[PDB]
């Protein structure tokens, strides 16, 4: 259906199985632009990942969930192509089109698989329109239970755990990390959590922003100087968007190495994902599956002598950034998820109770 | 009350257990008096006041096994029990290399019957009991097992640090175990793990069917506060805990959380 | 009608000739062939002399060859099945050898659709102008190989067990797709690993410690690996899986005539020096990363659910 | 083509060749008529629980499916495995193999001005084979359209 | 060093600058007046890129009296990620500049400079409510570091007394 987004200047000599983009042309410049060639929503949810609207944890589920329920709640039932298996054919394009965009969080495609096994679980044998309904009810009792009575679970789980004075960090930006500090920290409790952020993002802002709206005494340190939280640290939250079934998991450039510099202390590391993170792709490697974001957003503001602007004169410099990165299965120790506090190693084995069993 | 006195006649009566199925048969002797659930699990925390990990654990699986009818469902529950050691001992004896040197802890039942077990299938072996001093602990099965013709040697527990170039099979007893993929036994556990891991030389590790513990430790005081009553029982990560062994059989360190999470925690 | 004896008896008599047949899965091919058919006028009453006319000759089966346990976790795999499948039957007689045969099939699909699997499941790992080793040989990780030769453009080595060079082949096998692969000797496995960046195997068997059980020069590069700690992707079916230990007797390596490593050609020496070789070694469960599986991929310990499922262990001591 | 009564009965056997596999689905490709594709379906690749999806099917090989019941518009295309409990195979296999013999002897009807863009293929099919549903019998049809070239 | 290197031969430098700003991009300039192939990476992400680098270099502003040095910031992170992976650690130092400080002389061994770098004036109603601090010189551990080179040839990092002996007494190290 769609074309896809040019290269912009140059690239490394090793990431060739990957695109780079840039935000100063996107997907739009060109195409059906009253969008009926495709949903309208998912030019919507494609254009605003363009400029990294909704880069969030489960935030981005939610975005790419409201748009396909404006998909599917407002679907003409064509005739001569059948009931439930026109859908997912054409929804070949709408994950294709946002595979083109900006590619997909594995909490995308956790949803992915969802809302596939639920419309082959209506078939033919209804009318469209209450088939779309029940689809409806389904999805809304899936995104219900598993997201939000998943959160106030492991909330009322870590607040068994987390008592008085334990000094805890997150690498900072979701939805369930600053979530779980302050729905324990409104409970008669006290904990001195610091953030920790990286360049380029210059992302922490939304959770000690959060924090200290909720009151919670925050600090603050950048990763290339995160060898001084090196001794203080008392444990560690980190924010993880996936968790395959090594026993890894899975989130930022900025959790790439605070993992191991705070597995080198015995402080437990402690990572949070819900029963919907679970999935099954299996990486080892830091090149294999991770996307590559606008290589030209790392100048430098000295004054306006920047080194980093007409960098296509000269022959063979480059730029680069990797945005996602997968940590090893030994750090990492202890997932904050549902049935109990289950660990790194022993994660698939909940994964097959909860997959039709 | 009531029971405690039958209680303590079973801890102390049969010398072929441990406290665990004393709260076993005192909790279903308790149902000659979906109404007793709370009145369960009241009467087992009086009877989970020891300093004992089994005796509690044994009570939160009563309060699952609830979760006219339940006493046939008990009386096969004890014979649940009964057979598990002899299971245990036919499938637990034959890992040992002929010519191995085991280094064991303190008087459990369960390494006294699969050690008795590898000498009635007679290989040629050598255990060290360690000593495992807040109190007397390994000189009692050091007499217990030179009573069956094995050279049993009782190392310094600090001297095990240096004991571990001639102990390639590390054996311990089964005090608790947890849903982390861990066991938590007397204070000198902990030491010989971490130096066996130094070692690269395997550590295995006996355990028993409803020991099954859920709760969980993640660190130092992590720990239950009232099984310490200096510590009394001690653990941490299970990163090196080779091979544990069941009624079930043969489990790796996660495996312990598939039976638990199979009946829910 | 009771001619069957005779190639159970060729089939472990060519099991005391090394094995046949030469290649990995063409062992499986000819087994679960000759093992579908241990029902077709091995008549009975009732299941359970059923069952132990399995025991004994699945028993003599396997001490006949005891260094291959790919007939027996086929034998456990069918004992295990049957009784699984009279099971169902009863909450005796008629329905049974139909579904069993059904059952079969359903399996014969299965290991042939394996390599293709595997083959299949090999795009998301590799890059551009990097470089990547394998040791040994398996036809897996050649499957893996070339389709990634397919794709991409990367350098291969390979170091070579050379008690017998079993790894030539392979080397000279992967210039045909335009690889340009560089081929040391095993020398080397140290030299070049500061500028190796990731190495495949491909096991053997993997017991049921999730140890796995491989060719002469695995147990040195996976802890020669991590004084690099790059990972070790290991290629295994789901039928060369053994629910076996490390412990039941020796004889868990091969030991075969060491002429491999010694000529004749040396003066007056060979009398004393009492060489020995095995041609397979063992290496920790604990060392290497993932599987490429016929499921997909397991953690290297995940590997009891599995066997939980496959086997029924009161009859894996069969 | 190698019967023109296109979409099959109900409860009969057939087998098919997959060209490629879906999302979901494996939409397999039916020979039994010249280009269509139809799918796979859920529940019976067996009879208990297996719930795989690449294990059974390549892209490419052959498999002897067996037919619920099609219809048009509601969309039961059925390629699965039932109830072959005794049930022989084969037959159907054989039946394919004789058919595309019938097919490899008349795709070169093809005379000798070389026309292989299109020439009408139902102008030499249809009424060569249009007489020859004398009896009822369709394993007798087999036999029939296997003594339908041994000319003599 | 680098510019005879590449006036004889080719190779592939890539430049991680280590990022409460930027000191790695006027080499990142610099680097290519004799084109030598440079990929500037952006310093929190070290623990993607071991396993591509060889020999990851460094350089420092002096040298302590154990074998550890003082750098500029990340190069903790930076070689304990290098012996995760063990990879080797040239370590340039002209002889001008090696010290036998001892590092219990007194604490702001780094240099604090001013968080204009990290928190610039736009930022909400956040900054004096939060604790806003970073090293600029950042401390590696006597051990990790492997090779040195010297104005003598090359040396050791656990043989650098000799160097300290022969070019101070040791009585005048408090001055």
């Amino acid at each position: 259906q769609v074309p896809t987004r040019k290269d912009y200047g140059s690239k490394v000599s090793l990431f060739s199985h990957l695109p780079q983009y840039s935000r100063q042309n996107s997907l739009t410049q060109f195409m059906s632009i009253p969008s009926s060639v495709i949903h309208p929503a998912m030019v919507r949810l494609g254009l605003q990942y363009s400029q990294g609207l909704v880069s969030g944890s489960n935030a981005r589920c939610i975005a790419l969930l409201r748009a396909l329920q404006q998909v599917i709640q407002d679907y003409t039932t064509p005739p001569n192509e059948e009931l439930s298996r026109d859908l997912v054919n054409k929804l070949k394009p709408y994950m294709s089109f946002l595979t083109q965009c900006r590619p997909l969080s594995a909490s995308m495609h956790n949803a992915i698989k969802f809302l596939n096994k639920e419309i082959t679980s209506v078939g033919s044998s209804k009318r469209e329109e209450e088939a779309k309904s029940e689809l409806r009810a389904a999805i809304d009792r899936y995104v219900q239970e598993k997201i939000v009575l998943a959160a106030q679970a492991i909330s009322r789980f870590a607040y068994q755990k987390i008592s008085n004075g334990d000094v805890i960090l997150v690498y900072g930006c979701s939805s369930l990390v600053s979530r779980i500090l302050q729905e324990a920290w409104t409970e008669g409790r006290r904990f001195r959590v610091v953030v920790v952020d990286s360049r380029p993002w210059l992302e922490g802002r939304h959770t000690l922003r959060s924090l200290v709206h909720a009151g919670v005494p925050a600090s603050y340190l950048l990763i290339p100087a995160a060898s001084y939280v090196l001794p203080e640290v008392s444990k560690v939250l980190l924010g993880a968007h996936a968790l395959l079934a090594n026993g890894s998991v899975m989130s930022r450039v900025g959790t790439a190495q605070l993992a191991l510099v705070a597995r080198a202390h015995n402080v437990p590391v402690l990572v949070c994902c819900e029963t919907y993170k679970f999935c099954e792709r299996v990486q080892t490697d830091a090149f294999v599956s991770n996307e590559l974001d606008d290589p030209d957003d790392l100048q430098c503001k000295r004054g306006e002598h920047v080194a980093l602007a007409n960098w296509q004169n000269h022959a063979s410099l480059r730029l680069l950034n990797l945005v996602y990165d997968v940590t090893p299965p030994e750090l990492v120790d202890l997932v904050i998820t549902e049935l109990g506090m289950i660990p790194c190693s022993s994660v698939p084995v909940v994964l097959r109770v909860k997959s039709s069993d | 009350k009531e029971l405690i006195e039958y209680f303590k006649s079973q801890m102390k009566e049969d010398p072929d257990m441990a406290s665990a199925v004393a709260a076993i048969r005192t909790l279903l002797e308790f149902l000659k008096r979906g109404l007793r659930a709370n009145l369960t699990s009241a009467i087992e925390t009086l009877c989970g006041v020891d300093s004992s990990v089994a005796v509690s654990s044994g009570g939160e699986l009563f309060l699952r096994f609830i979760s006219k009818i339940m006493i046939e469902r008990g009386e096969l529950f004890l014979r649940r029990i009964s057979l598990s050691r002899n299971k245990i001992a036919d499938l637990c004896h034959t890992f040992i290399k002929d010519g191995a040197t085991i280094l064991t802890h303190a008087y459990s039942r369960v390494v006294l019957r699969v050690l008795e077990a590898a000498v009635a299938a007679k290989k040629r072996f050598s255990v060290y009991v360690t000593e495992s001093q807040p109190d007397l602990s390994g000189k009692k099965m050091a007499k217990a097992l030179c009573h069956l013709n094995v050279p049993v040697t009782v190392v310094l527990d600090a001297a095990v640090g240096y004991i571990m170039e001639k102990a390639d099979l590390v054996i311990v007893g089964a005090e608790g175990v947890v849903e982390n993929g861990g066991i938590i036994n007397k204070i000198g556990t902990n030491q010989m793990a971490v130096c066996a891991k130094a070692q690269n030389k395997p550590f295995y590790v006996v355990a028993e069917s409803f020991k099954f513990v859920r709760l969980f430790p993640l660190n130092q005081q992590d720990v239950p506060d009232k099984f310490k009553y200096h510590p009394w029982v001690d653990y941490t990560a299970p990163s090196l805990i080779t091979l544990l062994f069941t009624d079930l059989g043969v489990l790796t360190p996660s495996a312990v959380s598939d039976e638990l999470i199979k009946l829910y925690l | 009608g009771s001619e069957l004896s005779e190639r159970i008896e060729s089939f472990v008599e060519t099991l005391k000739r090394g094995g046949g047949p030469r290649s990995s899965e063409e062992m499986a091919r000819e087994t679960l062939g000759l093992l579908r058919q241990i029902i077709t006028d091995h008549r009975w009453s009732n299941a359970g002399e059923l069952m132990e006319l399995i025991r004994r000759e699945g028993r003599r089966m396997t001490a006949a060859q005891p260094s291959e346990t790919t007939v027996g976790n086929m034998v456990r795999r069918v004992l295990k099945i049957i009784r699984e499948e009279y099971g169902r039957l009863h909450g005796h007689y008629a329905q049974l050898q139909s579904n069993i045969i059904e059952a079969i099939n359903e399996l014969l699909v299965e290991l042939e659709g394996t390599m293709e699997n595997i083959a299949a499941q090999a795009l998301e790992h590799i890059h551009s102008n990097e470089v990547i080793m394998t040791i040994g040989f398996s036809r897996t990780v050649e499957a893996f190989l070339k389709e990634a030769a397919r794709k991409r453009k990367f350098h291969v080595i390979v170091a070579e067990c050379a008690p017998f060079c079993q790894g030539h082949e392979m080397a000279v096998n992967l210039s045909k797709a335009g690889i340009e692969t560089t081929v040391m000797t095993d020398a080397a496995i140290f030299a070049v690993m500061s500028r190796v960046n990731k190495v495949i195997i491909g096991t053997k068997t993997i017991l049921a410690n999730g140890a796995l059980r491989a060719v002469t020069g695995t147990h040195t590069l996976a802890l020669a690996a991590k004084h690099h700690s790059t990972p070790l992707i290991v290629c295994a079916p789901m039928f060369k899986l053994s629910p076996q230990f490390p412990n039941e007797e020796d004889s868990f390596h091969k030991f075969v005539a060491p002429e491999e490593v010694l000529p004749f050609t040396e003066g007056d020496i060979l009398e004393k020096v009492s060489v020995h070789c095995p041609v397979f070694d063992y290496v920790p469960p604990e060392l290497i990363t993932l599987f490429i599986s016929n499921i997909g991929g397991n953690a290297p310990s995940y590997i009891y659910r599995l066997m939980s499922e496959l086997y029924h262990p009161d009859d894996h001591v069969l | 083509r190698f019967y023109q009564h296109k979409f099959p009965e109900v409860e009969d056997v057939v087998m098919v060749n997959v060209r490629s596999i879906a999302e979901m689905g494996a939409y397999v490709s039916l020979l039994e008529y010249n280009n269509i594709e139809g799918m796979i379906l859920l529940s019976e690749l067996s009879r208990r629980r297996i719930r795989s999806i690449n294990k059974l099917i390549r892209i490419g090989r052959n498999e002897c499916v067996v037919v619920i019941r099609v219809d048009k518009e509601k969309g039961y295309i059925d390629l699965s495995k039932r109830r072959v409990s005794p049930e022989e195979a084969i037959k159907c296999e054989d039946k394919f193999t004789k058919s595309k013999t019938v097919y490899s002897i008349l795709r070169h009807v093809a005379e000798v001005l070389e026309y292989t863009k299109d020439e009408q293929l139902e102008s030499l099919f249809q009424r060569t084979a249009w007489v020859f549903d004398d009896k009822y019998k369709r394993p007798g049809y087999g036999a029939y359209d296997a003594f339908k070239h041994a000319v003599s």
